[PDB]
């Protein structure tokens, strides 16, 4: 769920190799995973 | 598929019994059983019936409180345990299994039964 | 309490920055295509001695390393997961440029990114799902962009094979080529430079953490050095371990903050936004510093 | 990729003073997200446990939660008359929220057998030009019939519609309706109509017909 | 702390209807508000979030590019926008705060849900109801019950009352949930039971209200 064209001169999820640029625009359709995770332990030295 | 009931005797009023039936024919897990009792050439009346696996014990209204069903998913048996028999109670017990999922109430397969009656 | 500044990603000086980074990448190729050979790379290639070290080293050292950072600072759970995921990328394109700076053996930098690009598809997965057990209890290997991967490799093929045609066939325009390459890059790193900064404005002062930047500082400098350890314990020539120490140091950062921004909602991430940056502007001082350092050497030898 | 939830029992039935244990299960690792709402028939859920073993304000002490891997279970220690709802489970370590099927917990009492009453269609609606039949379920406790249409020992299906009435106030018991609806045509070519509903607490299922 | 809905109606198949969430007590810049949809009958189900705070948005899979979701810190609001309403679509909507836990640093509980505005979606038009009596069968378990009816058919908006004797009758009155035809309108069924003493010898009529129109019937049942 990820068909990202990483640019290795990147350091933002927008750096990418698409000469549309559509990831810099709006509807950027470059990651097709909606169920992100919220996950609680995010927070926990362990 | 086929099944036949165990138990049936005399007992004196305010005894207990322990009618019950096993299943010859196959599993009775995903399926449900029911018992009937026979008066005597007038009718088929319904006394308890038993869901599937944990999930109710029903019984009617006149037997409410005293009776008690239990039923085996190993050996595919359930057990009609009665309590303070009344001479009310004296029928040929009937058996029979749900044939829907659902507990529509399609009883197929019945039972030849065995009599019981109440000796005072 | 962080947030980004608003209509972050589509203002006008996004789009400049993401352009310009591309722009970047070609004339960087280009002007690299002007040092390799075909030949060169062939036997390179066809007798893997330093390559195999070059992955063994990277895929060896870095992963380990993020670990041990990741479990001595006592980072959180999602800090840890960020460097670890940082640790697993692919080599990147920034080691060409600094062994490049090094006198190294640039047919071999390309052997070494190239497949350690294209064994990174097998091994990035396959080390996260390792290491990452005790720290995140999710799946982490569909979201790796494998087609980007592909696709990113080849597009940065294309460039260096343009520039190694143009110096086999036609030299006569080579000089013409590599200063206008030169200045090319000198003028969009002075863009990029201003450009990033007016991006961020003051969100990056809440990912100043002291354990952030601990991390991500001590983790290139100790790539560098055990890459040069691990290279030298193989007796090799001076020049390829010198290379195999600027790959295993340098990463290829993007691939961090596409996995990060794909598994975990903005809140989540926080400040872990701009990691990558900071591992970028670590990397770079310490490149610098060692070219320096270098070059001191040389002088005096 | 939905996030599943499985919650086991459907339409557990207890009386007054019992204990019920109703089981949400996670496809999923949610780790400890599972949240227990109480929506009561014709009103906005209420919050009830959450973190899966917590306890929201002002909720009795009678319930309680639990947690055992990716089994997730709430406890009712002793039933009371307003306990009569039905209760979802939830979902928080994902975007994408998913609720629960439902279980509804409904009082208990004795079988009662129905009794089933048949109306052939008046003479306004079989000159309007539709005939509706109506086959009446009427007081009967456990709410599990099935409803057959016969005319001339012919089966239909995809033209009859069923409502059943909630638990009576007193009585507690329900009541079903099942209606066929046909075309003219259909009406009077037939001659015989009859219905066959079958019940738990029916030895055999009863027919009830009419003549035109 | 409370939140309000508004802006539940009638739609046809195809149009866009908006529905705000008048939120008051707090400040919806920070919250996280949420929108929860119930089917006629079914149980709940999900259909939008919004986390204003960091502009994070994500919608269920049924409704993924049809609905909108919008936040207006100013006035203190929450909005879903739908467009393309298929028929099934039609529910009642909630609205849903997140608590959050400081001892246990997650979200909570959705505490706070709002009444809630019934969202029907059908390309019919409003119709008077039509009433068929359901003559009582001479022979239909003769005794001591007898089973009378008084079908209503033919109307679309949903609620209709029912009585009997102007409510002088509330002995055994069964009055069936509304029932989707498949034509689009809504037919009713209300049954009552009488001693069988000839019928009771009393006048049995019903008393059928229709507020979206103005419609009385009080059709007579009699004996066939």
């Amino acid at each position: 769920t990820n068909l990202s064209v990483p640019n290795p001169l990147g350091f933002f999820p927008d750096h990418q190799l698409d000469p549309a640029f559509g990831a810099n625009s709006n509807n950027p359709d470059w990651d097709f995973n909606p169920n992100k995770d919220h996950w609680p332990e995010a927070n926990k030295v362990g | 598929v086929q099944l036949q009931e165990s138990g049936g005797g005399l007992v004196q009023p305010g005894g207990s019994l322990r009618l019950s039936c096993a299943a010859s024919g196959r599993t009775i897990s995903r399926y449900a059983m029911s018992w009937f009792r026979q008066a005597p050439g007038k009718e088929r009346e319904f006394v308890a019936v038993a869901r599937r696996s944990g999930d109710g014990a029903f019984y009617a209204d006149s037997v409410q409180g005293r009776f008690t069903v239990s039923r085996d998913d190993a050996k595919n048996t359930v057990y009609l345990q009665m309590n303070s028999l009344k001479p009310e109670d004296t029928a040929v017990y009937y058996c029979a299994i749900d044939s829907d999922t659902f507990y529509s109430g399609s009883y197929d397969y019945w039972g030849q039964g065995t009599q019981v009656t109440v000796s005072s | 309490n962080f947030t980004l500044p608003p209509n972050f990603g589509k203002r006008p000086t996004d789009l400049a920055l993401s352009v310009i980074l591309v722009f970047m990448l070609f004339f960087i190729m280009l002007s690299l295509g002007c040092t390799m050979e075909f030949s060169k790379i062939k036997a390179h290639l066809w007798k893997p001695k330093g390559l195999a070290i070059a992955l063994v080293a990277q895929y060896g050292i870095m992963p380990l390393t993020a670990f041990v950072l990741g479990k001595v600072f006592r980072l959180k759970n999602i800090e840890a997961l960020a460097i670890l995921v940082c640790g697993c990328s692919p080599g990147g394109n920034l080691s060409n440029v600094f062994s490049l700076a090094m006198k190294g053996d640039m047919n071999l930098s390309i052997v070494m990114t190239t497949c350690s690009t294209f064994c990174a598809l097998g091994m990035m997965p396959l080390l996260l799902y390792i290491y990452s057990r005790g720290i995140y209890d999710g799946d982490l290997k569909d979201k790796v962009p494998y087609k980007g991967i592909v696709i990113s490799l080849v597009l940065v093929l294309i460039p260096c094979t343009i520039g190694i045609v143009l110096k086999s066939k036609r030299p006569q325009y080579m000089r013409y080529v590599i200063k206008g390459g030169m200045i090319i890059i000198l003028l969009c790193s002075v863009a990029v430079t201003v450009l990033s900064a007016i991006n961020v404005g003051k969100s990056i002062m809440f990912a100043m953490t002291p354990l952030l930047i601990a991390t991500s500082s001590l983790m290139p400098f100790i790539g560098f050095l055990l890459g040069y350890v691990l290279s030298a314990l193989f007796c090799l020539n001076g020049r390829c371990r010198r290379t195999v120490s600027m790959e295993t140091g340098c990463q290829n950062v993007q691939l961090c903050s596409t996995i990060l921004n794909v598994a975990f909602p903005p809140e989540v991430i926080g400040p872990l936004f701009f990691f990558p940056l900071l591992y970028m502007i670590f990397q770079l001082g310490e490149g610098l510093l060692l070219i320096a350092i270098f070059w001191c050497y040389e002088k005096f030898k | 990729s939905d996030i599943q939830m499985t919650q086991s029992p459907s339409s557990l039935s207890a009386s007054v003073g019992d204990r019920v244990t109703i089981t949400c299960r996670a496809s999923q690792s949610v780790s400890s997200a599972v949240a227990w709402y109480q929506q009561k028939p014709g009103k906005a859920p209420k919050l009830l446990i959450y973190s899966a073993s917590s306890l929201y304000s002002g909720v009795p002490s009678r319930f309680s939660g639990s947690r055992s891997g990716t089994d997730f279970t709430l406890t009712i220690s002793s039933l009371q008359p307003e306990d009569f709802a039905t209760y979802y489970c939830q979902q928080y370590r994902y975007s994408l929220i998913t609720f629960g099927q439902g279980t509804k917990v409904e009082i208990k009492r004795t079988v009662a057998a129905p009794s089933v009453f048949i109306f052939p269609p008046s003479d306004s609606q079989l000159k309007s030009g539709t005939a509706s039949v109506v086959c009446l379920l009427n007081n009967f406790y456990p709410r599990e019939a099935k409803v057959q249409w016969k005319v001339d020992n012919a089966l239909q299906s995809g033209n009859s519609q069923e409502s059943v009435t909630e638990q009576d106030s007193k009585d507690s018991t329900y009541s079903l309706s099942s209606t066929l609806t046909l075309s003219k045509a259909d009406y009077e070519k037939h001659k015989v109509y009859a219905c066959e509903v079958t019940h738990q607490g029916l030895s055999s299922p009863v027919t009830k017909s009419f003549n035109r | 702390v409370q939140l309000v809905e508004s802006g539940g109606g009638l739609v046809q198949p195809g149009g866009s209807l908006r529905l705000s969430c008048a939120a008051s007590g707090f400040n919806v810049s920070s919250s996280y508000i949420h929108w929860v949809r119930q089917a006629p009958g079914k149980g709940l189900e999900w259909v939008a979030s919004i986390s204003p705070y960091y502009s994070y948005t994500s919608y269920a899979d049924s409704v993924k590019g049809r609905f909108t979701i919008s936040a207006d810190t100013s006035k203190n609001t929450a909005y879903l926008q739908m467009n393309s309403l298929r028929a099934e679509d039609t529910a009642v909507y909630y609205c849903a705060r997140y608590q959050y836990d400081y001892y246990y640093s997650y979200y909570a509980g959705l505490d706070y849900w709002g009444q809630g505005t019934l969202v029907t979606v059908s390309s019919a038009s409003t119709k008077g109801p039509s009433v068929f009596p359901l003559a009582p069968s001479s022979k239909s378990t003769s005794g001591g019950t007898a089973a009378l009816g008084c079908l209503v058919k033919d109307y679309f908006p949903e609620p209709v009352t029912v009585s009997w004797n102007s409510g002088a009758l509330t002995s055994g009155v069964h009055t069936f949930p509304a029932v989707l035809q498949s034509s689009g309108l809504y037919s009713l069924s209300s049954v009552v039971t009488v001693p069988s003493s000839s019928l009771g010898t009393q006048t049995y009529i019903c008393n059928v209200n229709h507020k979206p129109s103005n419609t009385k019937v009080d059709k007579k049942v009699e004996p066939k």
